[PDB]
């Protein structure tokens, strides 16, 4: 469903991604790792659609379409959802109004209908519970007054409500402990239906103990230079990499 | 063309029984003359499109169909004014409405101006009539009084001009909502002048709303006065969303203790327009609380101007006054000039002013878009959040939606 | 009238007037003196000044008189008396890191950022110009101190002295300069000053001004700050002297990535009027500016604040803030504040704020209920109010002398 | 509702109050809460 080939991306004229290639098929969980400065954020930013990232070469195709030509909202319509490393606060906009508007939007795109007012709520409650979220979520302003850990969990709730096809966790495990990691894991895992795919851009490896990947990839100067299955993580420990551990 | 000469001519027009009050303002108008860009209060507001123009005062007539097409959807007691003239046939009856209304040119009771200035004098002198409105003691009308103004321009290079004058007396214990709505009949430019003075007696409560929604080529110069006695409450909300150049003044005097005042305004100038929102406030007695929230949203080549003077007299202890001005700039060619001015002569007070200037929060817009909301809707949601405190103060959902519709229509990611 | 007299003082030594001085004298006579109707003169009285008979004479002062008024501080001290640099009282500058030249050659002086009446008066009357320069990369071991000692004459005449200095910090240079103003005695005088500073790329400037003249004099000054790119500048002014004081600091940020801080403290008591004003132009983007101006007005005193920030088109990434906090102590105290903004770029973060009120009524009682008398309680709070500004003086010895000057204006007197 | 006094350290606060003559101030100024009050019972 997702095919990235020889991707080159620069930021403010600095070459960050230098020929990144990645293949993701339905039902797969992929983990992308590596040191800071090797492409993690540029990769996520490029896929999501940040406008300050110049693609100087390569391709990114999703569901047989050129993703790079789609605006951010259309990429979401197509099915790509990204859990932010730093979820944004939207003062004056309730989670309910936000989610409702977002759901209608992607449902419209995609050619289907949205839930029915009260149903939308039966869905929320279920998710607010799944992620141990404040029962007064719907009325509060998106992420306002939330701790970092709560913002991460909110993003997963969004993920479960908007039902995307490709879920990207952009170092969204950062700052989370075993407890939060476990709740976040229960949220993401509940989305595994054998069709949706996941890309975990790790801040650290511990998240992979709860969301076991099928594929593991290592970045080096904007390129993936090593791929394997979950067992590769233990192999990388023998390399003594400083980025491998410590949150 | 000599603007002062032109207006002087309109004042003397054949068939005009002008009042002594109007004559005194005419003299003041000719005494003070027109300010230049060097004048303290005119560094940012252009008068070029006015000082050298031919002015005419053509009072046309419209049909209920034309009125309806421009009218707000609201259940009110509606008085209609067209090209400076009250039009009975297009207005609602006032008997039993809770509003005592008389329209004539008798001006014996009208109060003196709080802050005299050139355009206030122009309107006082050219207004063809005064709308005398009163709400008796303890009365709380069920419906808001709506003053609808329909002004039109004429073909050619001549500038049709209309000046409206209204006065409201809220007796003790009276509580009312009054709305002034201004619109253009068509695309032809015109010069609108308006002045709404209001006296708020003890224990009276005022809800004032102004909706200046005229076309992109017109000039709108207004000056409203609010006079509060003791234990009075007054809220004024202005949505300045129209005109090539708009300059609105609200001068207020708190002449009684224990009064509460709120004056808000939203300015939304678009391509090449100048929206000037100004206030003058005098805390003459102590124990009064005043709050002001003025926001602006400026689009490419637009210019918002804010000026807020607050004078706190000596002995006005326990004065609690605040003023906030938040400005949002939409493009690289947008401009904003803001000038708060505090003159505090009493120590036992709590006064403060604050102003910000910045552009829409792009990170929030991208966040909304990454979840599927298109650019236009994301932008509108954030602007509405920005103006939320002003629109919710309307305390009228039906009206709120129409004001929001006007706001949304002036955003770049909407129509431009 | 005043204008006629000043013109006379200008001509009294006409032969020695520079072309630039002559140009300013012309502008002075052109614009004339402002009335209370002028936009920037509504709250600052000039009557006590324009109804006077002026003179301009330079007298001799001994090392002892200087020492008795001097700050206790290790520095390179240049001494100016009654309008002129005094060699016999100044420190040697050889090998100090400061290149100093005193002459009336004004060829290299930059134009005024914001021309105004008293700036013109000072330029036109100043006897000479103190040319100061710090070579590229150089970081003088000691701060430069410019000590001004002005005296009034006996009788009704008002002696006037006008000082002019220009400092140039070359690329990579780092220096601290202190302006100290004192009165020889109780006789009143009219002091005029103008210190212009050019900060080059990567240069770092620290400016401190201590206006500690007597209770009856007039102090009208206008300083200019010009910053290139990657430059830093901190200006701290403690305006604690004179019957009427009006200080302007005009600044232009003409280079990207610069940092600017401008603060001032004003404490007008007993029918004094203290006027602190700033003019700032963010002409280039990516610059950060912060201003904190605090005043404590006590009796029939009046504090006046005026701050204008102009952000030029395309000056993206501008980050400017301005704060004016005013503390009124008595029922007859007054404060007029006009923070202004002219923003022509959208991608910026600009804000300003102004507050006016009396001492926290709750903090005082809390303190008093613990044994502290009212006065002591209020002094503690006043000092805490001024501490945000005084704490910017890292030299403890210098800070203490400033705090002592502040103490002279407190209820207790300390 | 204890009052806040920014710019004034407890040290300067306490020292000034002491030389002049919450439970903590009561104990330090000698005029879980109980154990703090009871200890002052002389």
């Amino acid at each position: 469903m997702l095919s990235i080939k020889d991707l080159h991306v620069s930021v403010e004229d600095k070459a960050i991604l230098r020929g990144l290639s990645l293949d993701v098929h339905p039902g797969e969980v992929h983990a992308i790792m590596g040191p800071n400065g090797s492409g993690k954020s540029t990769l996520s930013a490029t896929l999501a659609g940040r406008e300050d990232y110049e693609v100087t070469g390569g391709t990114v195709e999703f569901k047989g379409k050129d993703l790079l030509a789609l605006s951010p909202e259309d990429r979401a319509g197509e099915g790509i959802f990204m859990a932010f490393q730093y979820p944004v606060e939207i003062p004056g906009v309730s989670n309910q109004f936000f989610l409702q508007t977002a759901l209608n939007a992607v449902r419209s795109y995609r050619g289907q209908e949205t839930l029915d007012r009260f149903d939308f709520q039966d869905l929320m409650e279920e998710k607010i519970a799944l992620l141990k979220m404040p029962e007064d979520l719907l009325t509060r302003s998106v992420n306002v007054g939330f701790s970092g850990g709560e913002k991460k969990r909110n993003d997963i709730l969004q993920m479960a409500v908007l039902e995307p096809e490709l879920c990207i966790l952009d170092e969204s495990d950062s700052g989370l402990d075993i407890d939060a990691l476990k709740v976040v894991a229960d949220g993401v895992n509940s989305l595994r239906d054998g069709k949706r795919s996941f890309i975990i851009v790790t801040h650290y490896q511990r998240i992979l103990d709860y969301i076991k990947p099928d594929y593991v990839h290592v970045l080096y100067q904007g390129r993936i230079v090593k791929s394997g299955d979950f067992t590769l993580v233990k192999q990388l420990e023998e390399q003594g990499y400083g980025w491998l551990t410590e949150q | 063309s000599n603007a002062l000469q032109q207006w002087h001519h309109l004042f003397e027009a054949e068939g005009t029984k002008r009042s002594p009050q109007a004559q005194q303002h005419l003299q003041q108008l000719l005494r003070t003359g027109l300010p230049t860009r060097k004048h303290e209060n005119w560094k940012y507001t252009p008068l070029e499109g006015l000082i050298n123009s031919q002015f005419v005062s053509i009072a046309g007539e419209i049909s209920p169909q034309q009125r309806d097409a421009l009218a707000l959807t609201l259940d009110s007691v509606r008085l209609v004014f067209v090209d400076g003239r009250y039009v009975p046939a297009l207005s609602d009856a006032t008997e039993g409405s809770g509003y005592e209304v008389s329209i004539n040119d008798d001006r014996q009771g009208l109060p003196d101006a709080i802050q005299a200035e050139v355009f206030l004098h122009l309107t006082e002198s050219l207004a063809q009539s005064v709308t005398h409105i009163a709400v008796k003691r303890g009365q709380r009308p069920a419906k808001p009084l709506l003053l609808m103004h329909i002004t039109q321009g004429v073909a050619g290079e001549e500038v049709n001009t209309a000046h409206y004058r209204h006065h409201l007396d809220l007796a003790e214990g009276a509580e009312a909502t009054v709305i002034e709505h201004f619109v253009s009949l068509n695309d032809a430019r015109h010069f609108t002048g308006a002045r709404f003075t209001i006296n708020v007696a003890a224990n009276a409560h005022l809800q004032h709303i102004k909706l200046a929604f005229e076309n992109p080529l017109s000039h709108h110069f207004a000056h409203n006065d609010l006079l509060l006695a003791e234990d009075a409450t007054a809220f004024s909300h202005s949505f300045l969303l129209g005109g090539a150049v708009l300059r609105h003044n609200t001068s207020t005097q708190l002449n009684g203790e224990n009064s509460t005042l709120r004056i808000n305004s939203l300015a939304m100038p678009v391509k090449n327009e100048v929206c000037d929102t100004r206030t003058w406030l005098e805390h003459n007695k102590g124990f009064c609380n005043s709050r002001q929230l003025h926001k602006t949203i400026v689009s490419d080549k637009g210019r918002a101007v804010f000026n807020g003077l607050i004078n706190v007299a000596q002995h006005a202890i326990k004065t609690d006054g605040q003023m906030t001005n938040n400005n949002l700039l939409m493009g690289k060619l947008a401009e904003v000039d803001t000038k708060p001015q505090l003159e505090i002569y009493a120590d036992d007070v709590k006064c403060s002013h604050g102003a910000t200037v910045g552009r829409i929060d792009d990170e929030q817009i991208f966040y909304l878009r990454s979840r599927g909301i298109n650019q236009q809707d994301a932008q509108q949601m954030i602007i509405y959040a920005f103006a939320a405190e002003l629109t919710e103060a309307l305390r009228d959902e039906g009206l709120k939606q129409q004001v929001l519709a006007r706001i949304g229509q002036r955003l770049p990611g909407g129509a431009r």
